């Protein structure tokens, strides 16, 4: 009973800016995935080798507290800049990774703090003076904000709902965001107003997080159902099931076919796109899986965490336990990997955010 | 309900909390009243912390949770005060309740359980 | 009847006098030959109740052969009453008797480092070396390396020590040591790092490290290391009281107050945890705190010299000091109850007081406190008395 | 893969037709507590009524006078690892204790690595938990809980004492009722436990 509506030009204005943003994105992806399996095997499997002998020697470092409120969520800043960090307060500090410092840290918020993530060309080709971040609360509110004016910016009005989770766009024209209303909206930068509000789940939706060419969108919510939802038209055709939990994190990795959905119900989903099915389901811990991050443009591992005190780094393919990253005393809330690799920090509830190098 | 009552438990999960509260209360391992269970997060004997949505004004049953971030105990609100009190074993709704450990109890495991239920709704 | 004629002479000992002990306890040497336990209770008693108890030690050295505890004894009795040279000819004679070097070399070394001529002490501890090599002795021979200069022998004697000896901590904890005297720092922090992750539990070189990574600055690598060595034991209380007081050195009281209270949750029966709840706590709800620390943890000394601190900080001098004896009358062995029980004597007291709290120092001596290790530990103060290591930690507070 | 099935299906797809596919619903009684003065007057009260009852059947004449004088909605899956089965007793408590608790399963046997895996409610969960950590005593042989989670149904029928001399034939005995990712994940944790 899918009902069709319909929507403004401006929105239909956007899907096809998405779309041609996407298409020759992946079409590069299309040909870096036909130049990485022309390469032999040996040299292949001596990366993964030396990836797995990195990963394994991760020692955690660096553990810097934020504030009295424990940790919600964390997101890299573009080319290991930076940590953003959302606690359970209404401050959004920005720590200087790997020094540790915090510096100009954004606050305006006045409910509990969600997912503070950064955009993924902000200090790329982004200007600081203008929006590099967006940040969400507890009520109702995605906020812009500045990396040198610890002040918010403009938000939107569009959302009447505890917005759960919000991740902007690979384009950086967009930004979806998963409320508590049965919906995800998907506000706009250049039009500065939400083009669209998708409700593909009966209940609230929690993650929303875009694949890693812009085509497609992964969501998740109480509603236990995983949707991958395109950009150009919606027709969600990718549905996610098998989790009896709601899901809690989703994360897009860089290949076209893996896509890591987290749920409640102590594993973790790695399903196919080209096959619209569940390739693994990864015991990753005992506890909620809340946090979810998929790997860099290598695309070699994932790191999920869990209302435990770990957070397990696991091999894509293969879902084996290959790096477990323990160390903290609360509920691992939030993690996410820089943009080289090299340095992934893990948001907790002991109200500290550290590190894993490799030694 | 109040959206600064955080976190809100479900039905289930509420009457599992009464039944618990009612045990603990028949017992004598319940303290009804919110300064009663101020003294015993103070005192660190308390095993958990329930308060109450449907409280005017909510803000005197704020300290609670963030009394609940430094003992490290799980906190979680009921739907009604009145449930609350009735399940306390009193005709009056009582606010805030602290369930406290025990020397050896048998409602210790049911303690355990809904410790960790009460720990996964704050999210 | 042996057993029974020793047990009857400790109980009169212990009860009225010492002549019929001594008496009971000569005739029970004299009856039958016994072992090492009875030759030892008579020096204990010969010790608690000068002459007698050397010839005690001569008694026992001549009639009770392969005695090592019974001949350091007799060696540590003629170097406090008698002669430090004459208790080394005793020495180098009981070396001739037993020809290990376990504990007699030691005790050699440690009466030539106590006197002057080291280069006796270090041919000495390489002779022991050479003899029958242990991780205690290349740990005495790198403290005597290192207690004069820091030279890079004694690095290279603890190198091998690390390289001989990997899975015992000490030697790592040594290299640390001397690593963190010199000029340098982060070679002192990758032995200590060496050594977390080659015992792998070893508390005193992950506090170690924790230190090492506070006092040079970057106190997130020192909270992420405190972290790691109370999740790898786990759940350390010395551990957790490490991180207590590294979050308590900082701003964030509030932390530490948590940090406490997981601490308690984790582990209620501890003296220290409970000492550190009740110095965190306020000055009102001390009275509370250590009475929860009494009901909790009851006969402990630690949580009975935070009573005695409390009561000292209370203006109450009459229950302090009455809080510090029953703190060195539960376990005289404490060096932080004694050093608290000194300071609350000079600073409220005659000096009758301080000569009992000085008599009772070096009765028994302390050792395992927070404050005597300190001190202890140190190059400085390494080879010093009881006595002025007790000043020192009076003083210190 | 020369393109994706989104690719594919974009490339002209694009129009403003926003939708709410697939309206699917996610996989109550409270009880009341009385205080001791309504318990009272509640016994108060049927006490009257019975002694009333009383009085109207012997003024009925009827009778003389009395002389003066859920697995559905979740289920919790535990899968634990041994080192030996060798344990008579224990195992057999262990498993004695799973099939009380109307609990399914397996418990598939290997060189050094013992697999238990159970799935029922969380009171026989919990139960079963209590009695392999701390009442099935092992002994080198210890047997700890690798994973603790909830799934939507059973897999298993029943508590069967499988047996593999080698790791392949238990995991494809274990993806013959898809739970091959929980022994390897166990697998994992042993040679991970044996070569740390």
């Amino acid at each position: 009973q899918t009902w069709y509506h319909e929507g403004p030009n401006s929105l239909k204005v956007a899907r096809l800016w998405i779309a041609n943003y996407s298409l020759p994105r992946a079409m590069k992806r299309l040909e870096e995935a036909r130049l990485h399996k022309e390469i032999p095997e040996t040299t292949r499997t001596s990366q993964m080798q030396e990836l797995h002998k990195s990963l394994r020697s991760l020692n955690n470092f660096c553990s810097q507290i934020g504030d009295d409120r424990p940790i919600s969520y964390c997101h890299f800043s573009p080319n290991s800049k930076m940590l953003a960090t959302a606690c359970w307060s209404g401050l959004c500090k920005l720590w200087s990774v790997p020094d540790c410092n915090l510096l100009h840290t954004l606050r305006g918020h006045n409910t509990n703090v969600g997912a503070i993530v950064f955009h993924p060309k902000s200090t790329v080709s982004l200007d600081p003076k203008d929006v590099n971040l967006a940040s969400c609360a507890a009520d109702g509110s995605v906020k812009l904000w500045s990396l040198d004016s610890d002040e918010p910016v403009a938000d939107i009005e569009g959302h009447t709902v505890r917005v759960a989770r919000v991740m902007w766009h690979p384009s950086g024209r967009f930004l979806g965001t998963t409320c508590y209303d049965r919906s995800w909206r998907l506000w706009d930068l250049e039009a500065q107003e939400e083009i669209l509000h998708q409700e593909g789940h009966s209940m609230g939706v929690y993650d929303i997080a875009f694949h890693q060419d812009g085509s497609l969108a992964g969501t998740g919510g109480l509603d236990a159902f995983g949707r991958v939802w395109d950009l150009r038209t919606g027709r969600c055709i990718m549905f996610l099931e098998g989790h009896l939990k709601e899901i809690y994190g989703i994360n897009f990795s860089p290949n076209g076919y893996h896509i890591a959905t987290g749920s409640g119900d102590n594993t973790c989903k790695v399903w196919d796109l080209r096959q619209r099915r569940c390739v693994y389901t990864i015991p990753a811990h005992q506890n909620l899986v809340t946090g979810v991050k998929f790997e860099p443009i290598h695309g070699n591992f994932l790191l999920t965490g869990a209302y435990d005190n770990t957070a397990k780094i696991w091999t894509h393919p293969g879902w084996s336990p290959l790096k477990t990253l323990a160390g903290h005393e609360g509920k691992v809330m939030g993690l996410d990997i820089s943009s080289d690799g090299q340095l992934i920090a893990t948001c907790s509830y002991d109200r500290t955010f550290k590190l894993w190098m490799a030694e | 309900v109040n959206p600064k009552a955080y976190p809100l438990a479900d039905a289930h999960l509420t009457k599992k909390l009464l039944d618990l509260v009612q045990q603990s209360c028949n017992y004598k391992q319940l303290r009804k009243g919110a300064n009663e269970a101020t003294k015993t997060l103070n005192r660190g004997i308390s095993e958990f912390i329930v308060m109450a949505a449907d409280a005017e004004p909510l803000e005197i049953i704020l300290h609670l949770p963030l009394l609940c971030e430094d003992k490290n105990v799980p906190y979680v609100f009921v739907r009604s005060k009145q449930a609350l009190g009735r399940a306390c074993g009193v005709s009056r709704p009582v606010i805030a309740c602290s369930v406290t450990i025990k020397e050896g109890s048998q409602l210790k495991q049911q303690i355990q359980s809904i410790q960790q239920s009460i720990e996964r709704l704050l999210v | 009847r042996k057993h029974t004629w020793m047990e009857d002479a400790d109980s009169c000992v212990a009860h009225n006098a010492l002549e019929c002990a001594r008496a009971i306890y000569a005739y029970a040497l004299q009856v039958f030959p016994s072992k090492k336990s009875v030759w030892l209770r008579a020096a204990y008693f010969e010790k608690n109740h000068r002459e007698s108890l050397e010839a005690l030690l001569q008694r026992a050295v001549a009639h009770c052969p392969k005695a090592e505890v019974l001949w350091l004894m007799g060696a540590k009795s003629k170097w406090l009453a008698g002669d430090v040279p004459a208790a080394r000819s005793i020495l180098a004679l009981a070396f001739q008797a037993n020809p290990n070097s376990e504990e007699i070399w030691l005790a050699a070394v440690k009466l030539e480092s106590e006197n002057d001529e080291y280069e006796r002490a270090r041919r000495l501890l390489a002779k022991a070396r050479s003899s029958a090599p242990t991780a205690r002795v290349f740990m005495k021979s790198v403290k005597l390396e290192w207690v004069q200069d820091n030279i890079r022998a004694a690095q290279d004697l603890c190198e091998e020590a690390l390289r001989h000896y990997e899975d015992f901590p000490k030697l790592w904890m040594m290299k640390g040591q001397i690593e963190e005297q010199k000029e340098m720092m982060e070679k002192a922090r990758e032995a200590y790092n060496q050594g977390l992750k080659k015992c792998p539990h070893s508390t005193p070189l992950w506090l170690l490290l924790s230190r090492l990574e506070e006092k040079i600055g970057q106190l997130t690598r020192a909270r992420a290391i405190l972290e790691k060595s109370r999740l790898k034991n786990p759940k350390n209380p010395g551990l957790w009281l490490e991180s207590v007081r590294l979050e308590y050195r900082a701003g964030l009281k509030n932390i530490a107050n948590t940090l406490m209270a997981k601490a308690l949750q984790e582990c209620p029966n501890s003296g220290i945890l409970w000492s550190e709840a009740i110095f965190l706590e306020a000055r009102p709800q001390r009275r509370t705190k250590s009475v929860d620390a009494l009901k909790k943890c009851e006969h402990d000394p630690h949580v009975l010299l935070a009573v005695a601190k409390l009561f000292w900080s209370q203006r109450k001098i009459t229950k302090a000091r009455e809080w510090f004896h029953r703190t060195v009358k539960i376990d005289s062995d404490l060096g932080d109850a004694w050093a608290f029980f000194y300071k609350f004597e000079l600073q409220h007291g005659t000096e009758e007081q301080q000569e009992e709290v000085r008599k009772r120092c070096e009765s028994a001596e302390p050792r395992h406190g927070e404050l005597w290790c300190a001190v202890s530990k140190d190059i400085a103060n390494w080879q010093k008395k009881i006595g002025d290591i007790l000043r020192l930690v009076a003083g210190r507070i | 893969p020369e393109i994706e099935w989104w690719d594919s299906y974009i490339i002209f797809g694009i129009t403003n037709l926003v939708e709410h596919p697939a309206q699917l619903n996610p996989p109550v009684t409270l009880g009341v507590y009385l205080t001791k003065k309504e318990q009272k007057k509640l016994r108060r009260q049927t006490r009257r009524e019975a002694q009333k009852e009383l009085q109207e059947k012997v003024r009925l004449g009827l009778m003389p006078p009395p002389e003066p004088k859920d697995i559905s909605q979740g289920v919790h899956i535990s899968v634990y690892r041994v080192r030996n089965l060798s344990n008579p007793a224990k195992k057999f408590k262990i498993e004695a204790n799973a099939g009380q608790l109307y609990l399914t399963g397996v418990v598939v046997l290997h060189k050094d690595v013992n697999v238990v895996v159970v799935e029922g409610g969380p009171k026989a969960q919990k139960k079963f938990k209590r009695l392999m950590l701390h009442r099935i005593k092992w002994d080198t042989n210890k047997c700890v809980l690798v994973w603790e989670g909830t799934a939507k149904d059973r897999s298993f029928g029943e508590m069967k004492f499988k047996q593999c001399p080698t790791e392949n034939m238990a995991r494809e005995h274990f993806k013959k009722h898809g739970a091959e990712h929980y022994w390897d994940l166990a697998l994992s944790e042993s040679v991970l436990e044996s070569t740390d």
